[PDB]
RNA sequence: CAGCUAGUUGGUGGGGUAAUGGCCCACCAAGGCGACGACGGGUAGCCGGUCUGAGAGGAUGGCCGGCCACAGGGGCACUGAGACACGGGCCCCACUCCUACGGGAGGCAGCAGUUAGGAAUCUUCCGCAAUGGGCGCAAGCCUGACGGAGCGACGCCGCUUGGAGGAAGAAGCCCUUCGGGGUGUAAACUCCUGAACCCGGGACGAAACCCCCGAGGAGGGGACUGACGGUACCGGGGUAAUAGCGCCGGCCAACUCCGUGCCAGCAGCCGCGGUAAUACGGAGGGCGCGAGCGUUACCCGGAUUCACUGGGCGUAAAGGGCGUGUAGGCGGCCUGGGGCGUCCCAUGUGAAAGACCACGGCUCAACCGUGGGGGAGCGUGGGAUACGCUCAGGCUAGACGGUGGGAGAGGGUGGUGGAAUUCCCGGAGUAGCGGUGAAAUGCGCAGAUACCGGGAGGAACGCCGAUGGCGAAGGCAGCCACCUGGUCCACCCGUGACGCUGAGGCGCGAAAGCGUGGGGAGCAAACCGGAUUAGAUACCCGGGUAGUCCACGCCCUAAACGAUGCGCGCUAGGUCUCUGGGUCUCCUGGGGGCCGAAGCUAACGCGUUAAGCGCGCCGCCUGGGGAGUACGGCCGCAAGGC
RNA sequence: CCCGGGCCUUGUACACACCGCCCGUCACGCCAUGGGAGCGGGCUCUACCCGAAGUCGCCGGGAGCCUACGGGCAGGCGCCGAGGGUAGGGCCCGUGACUGGGGCGAAGUCGUAACAAGGUAGCUGUACCGGAAGGUGCGGCUGGA
RNA sequence: AAAAAUGUAAAA
RNA sequence: AGGAACUCUGCAAGUUGGCCCCGUAACUUCGGGAGAAGGGGUGCUCCCUGGGGUGAUGAGCUCCGGGGAGCCGCAGUGAACAGGCUCUGGCGACUGUUUACCAAAAACACAGCUCUCUGCGAACUCGUAAGAGGAGGUAUAGGGAGCGACGCUUGCCCGG
């Protein structure tokens, strides 16, 4: 543009919205797992993904993905939301924390125990 | 009606030099003289003098160039590598004494209009004054 | 969010306060504010500072420091130098508790501590010993301010889990061309040190108020007190003494084996997995980092992806459809005063904490003390005048005007000419015409087609006519006249910077469409029929309405296309065309088209008719889809448009 | 001319490359969203009615107390006044039978409109019409020859 | 100036 | 005391009622919706005061009004005259007309739309006729038919 154009109009501020509606951007939100079902993946994949809708205590209701090999969440489990979408499942924009509350960790796991919530074992 | 005589003037030089002309004219003016005055003081023009274009006081700016070049496309060197205006009639650029720019680490010059005359990028600094940054040359 | 305002704006007089003031009252006058964004809505305490960043900028205001505001919600005034008063008071509201039912108590957004909520945030500690505060002649009293401890890898910093040696190289584990390779000096083991732990000693922080001579002062000499603490620190005695997390396809540093078989599962981006995966899981090994590693979240960065620095708009997102002009923005050559912008000096200022540099303190650091530096901006005084600005005088190069000529499908009105189509009348004449790729529907023995004469009506204008001209765009063609805009060249005659651009606004704006009235030849959505086709709401054929035309009014869109906004300046030229000037195998001004110097460009391609070099102004773009939709607002009869 | 092949040229939205690609209705599932008889909820504006405490103003009289008799205090009325109440508008949020279109999907159905004269050049404003893409009309643009 | 429709879904 | 529980139906009755001022939505053909709604005032006494008519420019007379102080009752248009309101659907646009004497409507009439006849000695109507109306009008006129303001719009079928 010109100088006057800037003097009047001005550069429009960027401003970007969040990829995750988790309230106060709180690290993790707590909720009670309502539905615990397995949905089929999207375009390039097919491997029945263990997902679970969780009616937050913050009044919300979203779907979260359970990592690891299996789990133990029923119709009334409590759990935390990690926050992190899955490009293979339409709508799932929240991971589900492991080892926290009713949500147990992963059995047998060795490497990367951190993410999959598994207190280090003992070989001896 | 034009706007900044200097703007189009510096352009006369630019377009001319690009095609390697002997010299070019431009409506006579006080400030333009100062421009060439310094544009010769540091050595970028062979010189200048008021001429006539049908009863119209102009200014013949005699251009300076470099030695002939060997190899593909014998392009004669450009004395005035680059000259562009800074303080536009749109944006009047006023700089302070300890703000005056250093055109290409000294290799260049900043023709500006001080509050006590017209000086180079260094000359203005020496005298210890600031002014409107007309343009730079290198 | 586009208009807002009755104490509203101002005035006179008065009330009230420490004091000015619609702060408040009575009376009077209509003013006050706003696209430089009033009014509304949303959000939020502000700064010093902090975070990031090459800087400019962006983000931010936790701790400490300064100002502000509140003390359950909400109002009030009393006391006082000061309050609308956290630990005061009165009243209403919600809530809690007592109650002899008449009444009464109470406020942690003070330290600590509950409970709720949440992802998540500490002991109901010690002392007035130090510092500061209140009262007091003093002694001394109180002090959850503070000094200090306690819990939490929450952060930054220092340290420990050891050091030297030690096999051509244990054991196990992994790999293997079965030779060997790897873990790996790693360990075992030898030797030295010695955190932890033990014993003894054991602070600074403290001096002063208090006593004495002098004069109850100045000066000088004497005396009391330590929460932390029996802590840190000093000396001696002293045991090898916790290691974890992420990654290993590319980005990105780290490769192999088994298992699995589009399962399980990974995923930040691209992607991997469907029998041999360095990408899922385990292992061996390696890479990084270390009392940490890693995830999620949020901020700056990369992002020159809102571009001042520092973008761009022919086809990639983007020139407004075109014109007129309001604000605003910009400003030709010379001379003069002013000195507003701006430039320089001096000065007040910019407090402390911080950041930076320097020295120093705590064993170092973190932390901290001390000193030095210049700081943007603003206040005052002085100075300069170059360009911007401003008043003033002069010029003619921009723009305008005069005189004189020219070209043109520029526009509007009235009139008018031939050709041809259809129709009707009359003449003559007979079996077919028409139509397609083919054919049919259709038209004709009631006399068609073809041809001849007369008439009626509507619409469009052949040849001239083009690589043409004209206008702002849309757009404009037979012919004559009227009225009328724009444009060009010559004479350099007049004016004397009068200019460029243009948010909003005003006007124009193809075609289709709507409204009242008029006209209707041909053509022609829709619609009817024939044929093709699986189907054929279509391509072709036959018939046919609105519309196409006139008037007046509205609609306002388009591939409105050069897909290229407007204006002034500079930058080879060759070629032909429209038009104008001139003693003219040629020169000069305006317009149209091709090819190309330099140059720009992602390429194509542009290139004096720029997409070149440069200034001024508006318009506009910031991934695709969603969607030119939805809502709101405005316009319209509607369709629909902005 | 049919099938197959070669060199040059033109076009292209095709690139294990015309068995390529590709459009729209309809059908099933999913996600978000617009309108919707309404309902519910917050904030806000105006008019009026009631009106605590309290300052201020008046009275303090047929009534109380105080008094250096001039006055004071109590008390009463009034103004304003928190909030409460009634009626009516503005904005925002949630919700709602049904409905509109949109996005999404290894597979369906119906055609083939688009890219090659895509086998009627295509695109386009507007109009009309049809299961659907789309056809046709009036004009316009080449991004057609 | 050339009557004639259509090929779903797994690797460079 | 309650407040539509009555009943086919708030039928009837009751509520509201006049003026003054405040204030007033959806929607809309911008005219309206409007008296929308909802709400305040209304008497008497004293005092100040603005304007018009007549008339001399004022005295009296007379019309409409402004401000302040106060008095009495349960009640101030103190009696009589004197809308109850709102939301939503159907039909008909609307004012109008009708079954004198059980129906006032959604019926008819209407403006405006369309079709059709009629060229004047008009068509049509009454009359046997003369004649008259039409009309001392002339296709922007007249007769007949249907539809019924306005907006959007009106599809295919001549075989009978
Ligand atoms: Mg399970
Ligand atoms: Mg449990
Ligand atoms: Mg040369
Ligand atoms: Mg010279
Ligand atoms: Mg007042
Ligand atoms: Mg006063
Ligand atoms: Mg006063
Ligand atoms: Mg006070
Ligand atoms: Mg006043
Ligand atoms: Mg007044
Ligand atoms: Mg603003
Ligand atoms: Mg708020
Ligand atoms: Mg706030
Ligand atoms: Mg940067
Ligand atoms: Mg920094
Ligand atoms: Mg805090
Ligand atoms: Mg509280
Ligand atoms: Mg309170
Ligand atoms: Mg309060
Ligand atoms: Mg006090
Ligand atoms: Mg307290
Ligand atoms: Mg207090
Ligand atoms: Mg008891
Ligand atoms: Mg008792
Ligand atoms: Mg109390
Ligand atoms: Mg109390
Ligand atoms: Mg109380
Ligand atoms: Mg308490
Ligand atoms: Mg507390
Ligand atoms: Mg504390
Ligand atoms: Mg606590
Ligand atoms: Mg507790
Ligand atoms: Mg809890
Ligand atoms: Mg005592
Ligand atoms: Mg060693
Ligand atoms: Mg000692
Ligand atoms: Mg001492
Ligand atoms: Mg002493
Ligand atoms: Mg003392
Ligand atoms: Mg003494
Ligand atoms: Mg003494
Ligand atoms: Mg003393
Ligand atoms: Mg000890
Ligand atoms: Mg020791
Ligand atoms: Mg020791
Ligand atoms: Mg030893
Ligand atoms: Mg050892
Ligand atoms: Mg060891
Ligand atoms: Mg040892
Ligand atoms: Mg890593
Ligand atoms: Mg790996
Ligand atoms: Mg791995
Ligand atoms: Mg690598
Ligand atoms: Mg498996
Ligand atoms: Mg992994
Ligand atoms: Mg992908
Ligand atoms: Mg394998
Ligand atoms: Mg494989
Ligand atoms: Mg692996
Ligand atoms: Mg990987
Ligand atoms: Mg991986
Ligand atoms: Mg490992
Ligand atoms: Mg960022
Ligand atoms: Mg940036
Ligand atoms: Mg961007
Ligand atoms: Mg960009
Ligand atoms: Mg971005
Ligand atoms: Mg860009
Ligand atoms: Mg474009
Ligand atoms: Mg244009
Ligand atoms: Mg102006
Ligand atoms: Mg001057
Ligand atoms: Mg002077
Ligand atoms: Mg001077
Ligand atoms: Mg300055
Ligand atoms: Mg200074
Ligand atoms: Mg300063
Ligand atoms: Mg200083
Ligand atoms: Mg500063
Ligand atoms: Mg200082
Ligand atoms: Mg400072
Ligand atoms: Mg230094
Ligand atoms: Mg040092
Ligand atoms: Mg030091
Ligand atoms: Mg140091
Ligand atoms: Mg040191
Ligand atoms: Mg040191
Ligand atoms: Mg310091
Ligand atoms: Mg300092
Ligand atoms: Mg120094
Ligand atoms: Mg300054
Ligand atoms: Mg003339
Ligand atoms: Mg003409
Ligand atoms: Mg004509
Ligand atoms: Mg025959
Ligand atoms: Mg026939
Ligand atoms: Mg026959
Ligand atoms: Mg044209
Ligand atoms: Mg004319
Ligand atoms: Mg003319
Ligand atoms: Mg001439
Ligand atoms: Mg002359
Ligand atoms: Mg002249
Ligand atoms: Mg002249
Ligand atoms: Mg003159
Ligand atoms: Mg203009
Ligand atoms: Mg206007
Ligand atoms: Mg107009
Ligand atoms: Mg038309
Ligand atoms: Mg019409
Ligand atoms: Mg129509
Ligand atoms: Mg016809
Ligand atoms: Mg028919
Ligand atoms: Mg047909
Ligand atoms: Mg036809
Ligand atoms: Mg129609
Ligand atoms: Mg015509
Ligand atoms: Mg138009
Ligand atoms: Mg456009
Ligand atoms: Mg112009
Ligand atoms: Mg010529
Ligand atoms: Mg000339
Ligand atoms: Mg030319
Ligand atoms: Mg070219
Ligand atoms: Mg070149
Ligand atoms: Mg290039
Ligand atoms: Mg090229
Ligand atoms: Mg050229
Ligand atoms: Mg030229
Ligand atoms: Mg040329
Ligand atoms: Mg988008
Ligand atoms: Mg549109
Ligand atoms: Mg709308
Ligand atoms: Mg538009
Ligand atoms: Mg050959
Ligand atoms: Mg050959
Ligand atoms: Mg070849
Ligand atoms: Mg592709
Ligand atoms: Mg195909
Ligand atoms: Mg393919
Ligand atoms: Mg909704
Ligand atoms: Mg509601
Ligand atoms: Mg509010
Ligand atoms: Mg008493
Ligand atoms: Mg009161
Ligand atoms: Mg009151
Ligand atoms: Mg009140
Ligand atoms: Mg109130
Ligand atoms: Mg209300
Ligand atoms: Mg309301
Ligand atoms: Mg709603
Ligand atoms: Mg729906
Ligand atoms: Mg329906
Ligand atoms: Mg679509
Ligand atoms: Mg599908
Ligand atoms: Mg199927
Ligand atoms: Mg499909
Ligand atoms: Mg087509
Ligand atoms: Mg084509
Ligand atoms: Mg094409
Ligand atoms: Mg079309
Ligand atoms: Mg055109
Ligand atoms: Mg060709
Ligand atoms: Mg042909
Ligand atoms: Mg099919
Ligand atoms: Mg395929
Ligand atoms: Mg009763
Ligand atoms: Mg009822
Ligand atoms: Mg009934
Ligand atoms: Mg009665
Ligand atoms: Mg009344
Ligand atoms: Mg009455
Ligand atoms: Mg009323
Ligand atoms: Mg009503
Ligand atoms: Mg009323
Ligand atoms: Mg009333
Ligand atoms: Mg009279
Ligand atoms: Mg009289
Ligand atoms: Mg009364
Ligand atoms: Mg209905
Ligand atoms: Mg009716
Ligand atoms: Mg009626
Ligand atoms: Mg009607
Ligand atoms: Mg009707
Ligand atoms: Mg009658
Ligand atoms: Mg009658
Ligand atoms: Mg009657
Ligand atoms: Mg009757
Ligand atoms: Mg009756
Ligand atoms: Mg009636
Ligand atoms: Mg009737
Ligand atoms: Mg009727
Ligand atoms: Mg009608
Ligand atoms: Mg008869
Ligand atoms: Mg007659
Ligand atoms: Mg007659
Ligand atoms: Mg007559
Ligand atoms: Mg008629
Ligand atoms: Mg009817
Ligand atoms: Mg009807
Ligand atoms: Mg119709
Ligand atoms: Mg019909
Ligand atoms: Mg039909
Ligand atoms: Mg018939
Ligand atoms: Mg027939």
């Amino acid at each position: 543009p010109t100088i006057n154009q800037l003097v009047r109009k001005g550069r429009e501020k960027v401003r970007k919205k969040s990829k995750v509606p988790a309230l106060k951007g709180a690290p993790f939100r707590r909720g009670v797992c309502t539905v615990v079902r397995t949905v089929t993946p999207k375009k390039p994949n097919s491997a029945l993904r263990k997902v679970a809708k969780v009616r937050l205590t913050s009044g919300y209701e979203v779907t979260a993905y359970i990592p690891g090999e299996g789990h133990n969440l029923q119709e009334h489990s409590v759990v935390l939301i990690r926050g992190g979408r899955v490009k293979d499942l339409p709508g799932v924009r929240y991971h589900i924390v492991r080892g926290v509350y009713d949500a147990a960790g992963v059995k047998d796991r060795k490497k990367s125990r951190s993410k999959y919530g598994t207190k280090k074992p003992k070989e001896a | 009606m034009l706007t900044d005589p200097i703007a189009d003037m510096l352009t006369r030089i630019r377009n001319a030099t690009r095609v390697y002309k002997e010299s070019t004219d431009v409506p006579a003016s006080r400030f333009k003289e100062e421009i060439l005055r310094i544009l010769a003081r540091e050595g970028f023009i062979k010189g200048y003098e008021r001429v006539d274009v049908d009863g119209k006081p102009y200014l013949r700016v005699y251009l300076k160039y470099g030695p002939r070049r060997q190899g593909p496309d014998p392009r004669p060197e450009q004395v005035i590598h680059h000259i562009r205006r800074i303080s536009k009639p749109g944006r009047r650029v006023y700089v302070g004494v300890k703000e005056i720019p250093r055109v290409r680490r000294g290799l260049g010059i900043a023709i500006l209009s001080t509050s006590k005359g017209v000086l180079t990028d260094r000359e203005a600094r020496k005298l210890g004054v600031g002014g409107e940054l007309i343009c730079e040359v290198w």
